[PDB]
RNA sequence: GGAUAGUGGCCUACCAUGGUUUCAACGGGUAACGGGGAAUAAGGGUUCGAUUCCGGAGAGGGAGCCUGAGAAACGGCUACCA
RNA sequence: GCGGUAAUUCCAGCUCCAAUAGCGUAUAUUAAAGUUGUUGCAGUUAAAAAGCUCGUAGUUGAACUUUGGGCCCGGUUGGCCGGUCGGAUUUCCAACGGGGCCUUUCCUUCUGGCUACCAGGACUUUUACUUUGAAAAAAUUAGAGUGUUCAAAGCAGGCGUAUUGCUCGAAUAUAUUAGCAUGGAAUAAUAGAAUAGGACG
RNA sequence: AGGGGAUCGAAGAUGAUCAGAUACCGUCGUAGUCUUAACCAUAAACUAUGCCGACUAGGGAUCGGGUGGUGUUUUUUUAAUGACCCACUCGGCACCUUACGAGAAAUCAAAGUCUUUGGGUUCUGGGGGGAGUAUGGUCGCAAGGCUGAAACUUAAAGGAAUUG
């Protein structure tokens, strides 16, 4: 547990029994569907989605009042991102650190942990290869990936 | 490979006593003799439909399949009307009680009648010796994909 | 232990822990038997009247004598309120 | 991580008779693990079982008896041939009388005597005594 | 120990153990339907807050988030469910 | 788990790794340096035959005092001085200098046998003549 | 195409850039012919097999060849080296 | 470990032990050896965890998808009776397995042949495993038979009407990894419909 | 290779000491000690103790986070705090008592779930010495790092504990 770390920590969602749920919510898909594509015409992430409407709105998990996850209705709808998200801030991260770093290479820590980033990136994609959702030959390139972030 | 010419050599290629009359007017130009390797195995229609020549192609050709078949997907598709399968297998060392994989690299001339890309797995009849390395040759393409469609575009 | 035709053979058949149905053999030496003296109307004891039960050296060790007997009794009979079977 | 989800189990059951208990939960469950117990109900070495339901694999409370010596996992699942479960049996099994080599043939999951009668052979799984 | 129900575990000692750790595990938060008169109704906001909500129509702080639970801003009243 | 691999497509780095090491066996080892044919005196033979070259008493190590009746032996077939050692009472009075004696180990497989240190080997026969028969009289050592 | 009894890079012309390998290629060693079999007797294993049967090689070392259905023969020839 | 002056170990006489036409020895080898450890090792201090993390090959890798139920047919051993001339079979009773139906359910599909496979067309996601079989040299080995006078052997021989012949034998089993054929569908891989380039007609 | 260079201080200089005293102690003091840029890759680099996963037992403390409370403090005035308390729960640095178990023992909550022997996997070791030597390959500027035999030799070396 916790590849690159000792950490033994446990912390996650607990996901409720109740597969229909709450019993209490009135509206529908439509106006999920309708409220999940305004947030992503706005640019928010299904991570950054989905807690947004747990908070303000009264979604409990999309999942449920849909029949469909959060990213595949974006794919349908479209707004689905050319990278996923987790690979997205995988990378985003790793080229933060290598922009520490070229301010510091007497930095040694942040040469580790740039390791270990980059391993997790290039394991990602390894994985999104072999499932197709990036083309064959997809790599995480060094001076390449400042351009993928923004 | 093959896929275009059909005359590209020095010599002038042509089926063993199969004979076009000029003469007598046909409209169809080539006759174009074939059979089918049997064994249960297709004679595939290109092989019919088909402009091209090779004599080593099992169902136009002049090879018969015989002896062993064999599956194995295809390693290397880099020779022109040939091709190296990988046929792996696991080995029972006794003393050990377990297994240890293996593989044999088989070369196979694959007729043109088949487009046969790496990855797709591929079932070999046995023939005649054909080159050096080659004693089998491709009958039947059990892969007509391997994910090449999952890869898309944008949008 | 039986044998070829009728015949039980191998003298002793030996005892159980009531708590764990584990065989009790002979130099268990915290082992016991625990005798509970089976009254009658207006309070009196009955002597020679018996529920017995026996005790596994293990159960006693580990401290479980005690909830297992009040299980082990309860469920027999003997007592009410005490051992919850739920925690 | 995770591996045999049946070794795990059958661990937790030699965990309680080793320490006197009569109940046992187990996680996650399994397919496997449910024949498998079922087997051993039926020989009688526990008692009754019950599957509870989360959403995700399920829990499992094994009822144990007592009447239990070994229960255990062969690690890998080996190739045996009905000539070799002999041999097999006579390693861990403590008399030739009783005891149970339990297997996974195409037939289905079974202990080396209804492995004989049917006359059907498969890979090792786990044995009980 | 040595003898107890696993299977109907009492629910006043389930409720110490961790949200994962009981029989079946499921999430111990809850949903209220908060109140700010100055609204004439309520936005449902999620206990444990991350996003610091506002009320449908005017810019206004219903919580302010923490690592758990969150701090209900000033006077509103909740209904839980 | 004891590190070894418990797969059941575990074979080859299974016994591969026994394979490894089997060199830590040690006549095992030996076996397959081929160390009888290459080095040590005898050919990897039982005995070999050599010649005298000299009449060496031996002092035996603690808690022994003793002087080792011993011969310095060439050996025919190799070539290599080996020195060896003459049993029972008397006997070097069997042999003198450039004689021809069978040797043969001393049944340690190498390692030498008693307080005589370094003498890995024993004499058998002199001239032919059995070292025995001539301690015993059964017969007496060739004329010349 | 030549050649062979015949297939085949067997050889030859033009042509292609291919074929093997950490699933150990390639190389080095073998006091290595391989198999039937042999010894040691819980099982599992370990060790050996020049040698009475089968298969393969060779007739001092190499090549070459005549005769013939059949030999690259050696109790056949020709040459070399010994 | 014996021997430096009373030697239970040397050199001898006497006696006694072991095996016995045999016994000693050197060398290899197997067992002893769970001291090579798949079965089946040890690795804190005896020999032995890389200074630390990453990571390719290798080994390995959570759970879930036909469950349960109802109705037939046919086998082989076991009893309680036996009917009978030691075995004979039907009913009573169990015990283990095999096949087949229906409960929403292809074992490929059509075209007839026939009453279960004929042969022909058209197709079929591919594996590991486990069953059974066919094909498998003798000798060797395990082993039935046979009184080489015993025996290792050998595969002979054994019976009268021994003056004109009769006649049982020369079994069986083992053979494995791969190959072929076949019953199995558990465990374990493998492929499928998602930008439908989907399935059926 | 520059800078720096207070202090301490291998070399070296010495004063004492001893039979000797190239030392211990005293005294001076070069390199060093710091730093910039490049090298080096070793330590008893230690928990002399692989990583992932399951299970097997009580107890009070403690670190960080979180949950509950008609709990105590502050007060300015309930509040909001902020520290404190109590209980629960995850994840941690540890500690006590135990011994169902383990072990040669010292001791171990793992070193337990092992002849009733199988969760996954990496690494190492196979009497002592010769020896971490020779040799070859490779890394380094160098010192050195890595890999790494054999001949021969030898009955013990060795671990924990026990009594003297
Ligand atoms: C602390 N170092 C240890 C070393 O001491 C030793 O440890 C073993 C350990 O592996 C065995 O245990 C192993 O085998 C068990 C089988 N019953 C279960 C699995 C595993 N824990 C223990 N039974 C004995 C220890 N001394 O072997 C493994 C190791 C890691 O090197
Ligand atoms: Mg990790
Ligand atoms: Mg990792
Ligand atoms: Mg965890
Ligand atoms: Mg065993
Ligand atoms: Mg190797
Ligand atoms: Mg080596
Ligand atoms: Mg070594
Ligand atoms: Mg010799
Ligand atoms: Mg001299
Ligand atoms: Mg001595
Ligand atoms: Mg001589
Ligand atoms: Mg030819
Ligand atoms: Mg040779
Ligand atoms: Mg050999
Ligand atoms: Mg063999
Ligand atoms: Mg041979
Ligand atoms: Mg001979
Ligand atoms: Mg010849
Ligand atoms: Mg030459
Ligand atoms: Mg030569
Ligand atoms: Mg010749
Ligand atoms: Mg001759
Ligand atoms: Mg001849
Ligand atoms: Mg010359
Ligand atoms: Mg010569
Ligand atoms: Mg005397
Ligand atoms: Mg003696
Ligand atoms: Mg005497
Ligand atoms: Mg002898
Ligand atoms: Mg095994
Ligand atoms: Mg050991
Ligand atoms: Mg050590
Ligand atoms: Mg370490
Ligand atoms: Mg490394
Ligand atoms: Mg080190
Ligand atoms: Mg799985
Ligand atoms: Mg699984
Ligand atoms: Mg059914
Ligand atoms: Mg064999
Ligand atoms: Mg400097
Ligand atoms: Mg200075
Ligand atoms: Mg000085
Ligand atoms: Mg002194
Ligand atoms: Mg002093
Ligand atoms: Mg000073
Ligand atoms: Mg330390
Ligand atoms: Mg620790
Ligand atoms: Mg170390
Ligand atoms: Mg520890
Ligand atoms: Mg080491
Ligand atoms: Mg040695
Ligand atoms: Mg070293
Ligand atoms: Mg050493
Ligand atoms: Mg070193
Ligand atoms: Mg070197
Ligand atoms: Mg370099
Ligand atoms: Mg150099
Ligand atoms: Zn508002």
């Amino acid at each position: 547990g916790r590849m690159h770390s000792a950490g033994k920590g446990i912390s996650s969602s607990a996901i409720p029994y109740s597969r229909n749920a709450p019993a209490w919510f009135k509206l529908s898909s439509e106006s999920v569907i309708e409220q999940i594509v305004k947030y992503a015409r706005k640019g928010l992430t299904p991570s950054q989605i989905g807690v947004l409407l747990r908070d303000a709105h009264g979604v409990t998990q999309a999942r449920v009042i849909t029949g469909n996850k959060i990213m595949r209705i974006l794919k349908s709808n479209g707004l689905a991102p050319e990278i996923p998200e987790d690979l997205y801030y995988l990378i985003k991260k790793a080229v933060s650190v290598r922009k520490h770093l070229e301010r510091n290479r007497k930095d040694k820590d942040a040469k580790f942990r740039l390791i270990l980033i980059e391993s997790r990136i290039h394991r990602l994609a390894r994985y999104y290869r072999t499932v197709a959702v990036l083309p064959p030959n997809w790599k995480y390139e060094s001076a390449t990936a400042s351009a993928l972030v923004n | 490979s093959t896929e275009l010419t059909v005359q590209s050599e020095r010599a002038f290629q042509k089926q063993p006593h199969i004979f076009n009359n000029p003469k007598v007017k046909t409209s169809k130009r080539t006759k174009r003799w074939y059979k089918n390797a049997g064994l249960g195995f297709k004679t595939p229609k290109t092989a019919i439909e088909g402009s091209y020549i090779d004599k080593k192609c099992p169902f136009t050709g002049l090879v018969s399949i015989r002896g062993k078949i064999l599956t194995g997907t295809v390693v290397s598709t880099k020779m022109h009307r040939t091709i190296v399968i990988r046929r792996a297998y696991l080995h029972y060392i006794p003393k050990y009680n377990r297994y240890e994989k293996r593989h044999k690299n088989v070369p196979v001339h694959v007729s043109p009648a088949f487009r046969v890309q790496v990855g797709d797995i591929v079932t070999v009849g046995q023939c005649r010796p054909i080159s050096k390395t080659v004693r089998f040759n491709v009958v039947k393409v059990s892969a007509a994909a391997g994910k090449a469609n999952k890869q898309f575009a944008k949008f | 232990m039986e044998n070829d035709k009728g015949q039980l053979v191998e003298l002793y058949v030996p005892r159980k822990c009531s708590a764990t149905n584990r065989i009790i053999k002979a130099d268990d030496h915290a082992s016991v038997q625990i005798n509970v003296a089976k009254v009658d109307e207006e309070g009196r004891a009955i002597p020679g009247e018996y529920v017995t039960y026996a005790l596994s050296g293990y159960v006693r060790s580990r401290g479980e004598s005690d909830d297992s007997l009040n299980r082990l009794a309860q469920n027999d009979g003997l007592l009410k309120n005490v051992w919850s079977y739920s925690r | 991580t995770r591996s045999s989800v049946l070794a795990d189990a059958l661990n937790a059951i030699n965990n309680a008779e080793k320490t006197g208990k009569r109940q046992v939960l187990i996680r996650p469950s399994s397919k496997v693990i449910i024949k498998f117990l079922q087997v051993m109900q039926k020989h009688g070495y526990i008692g009754e079982f019950e599957y509870i339901d989360d959403h995700r694999s399920g829990k499992i409370v094994v009822q144990l008896n007592g009447r239990l010596n070994k229960c255990g996992v062969i690690s890998p699942r080996f190739n045996v041939k009905i000539g070799d479960i002999e041999k097999w049996t006579a390693n861990l099994l403590p008399a030739r009388q009783f005891g149970y080599v339990i297997l996974t043939t195409s037939a289905g999951i079974m202990d080396h005597e209804e492995a004989r009668r049917k006359h059907v052979s498969g890979k090792i799984l786990g044995f009980v005594y | 120990v040595l003898v107890q129900d696993l299977l109907h575990p009492t629910a006043a000692s389930e409720a110490r153990k961790h949200k994962l750790k009981t029989l079946v595990q499921g999430p111990r938060s809850y949903f209220l339907d908060v109140k700010c008169p100055g609204c004439l109704n309520i936005t449902t906001v999620f206990s444990h807050a991350q996003t610091a909500v506002t009320c449908e129509s005017c810019s206004t702080i219903l919580c302010t988030p923490t690592g758990g639970k969150a701090k209900l801003s000033e006077g509103t009243s909740f209904r839980r469910k | 788990g004891k590190g070894k691999p418990r797969g059941l497509n575990s074979a080859r780095k299974l016994r591969v790794h026994r394979r490894n090491n089997r060199w830590a066996e040690n006549n095992y080892k030996k076996r397959l340096l081929g160390t009888a044919f290459k080095s040590s005196p005898f050919g990897g033979s039982s005995h070999a035959k050599g010649i005298v070259l000299e009449k060496l008493g031996i002092e035996s190590k603690q808690p022994n005092s003793a002087i080792r009746k011993c011969v310095r032996v060439q050996l025919i077939k190799n070539g290599k001085k080996v020195t060896a050692f003459v049993p029972n009472d008397g006997c070097l009075n069997f042999v003198d200098e450039n004689d021809e004696v069978l040797l043969a180990g001393f049944g340690r497989k190498g390692k030498a046998k008693g307080d005589i240190p370094g003498v890995r080997f024993k004499v058998v026969k002199v001239s032919g003549v059995s070292l025995l028969a001539l301690w015993k009289e059964k017969k007496e050592k060739p004329r010349s």
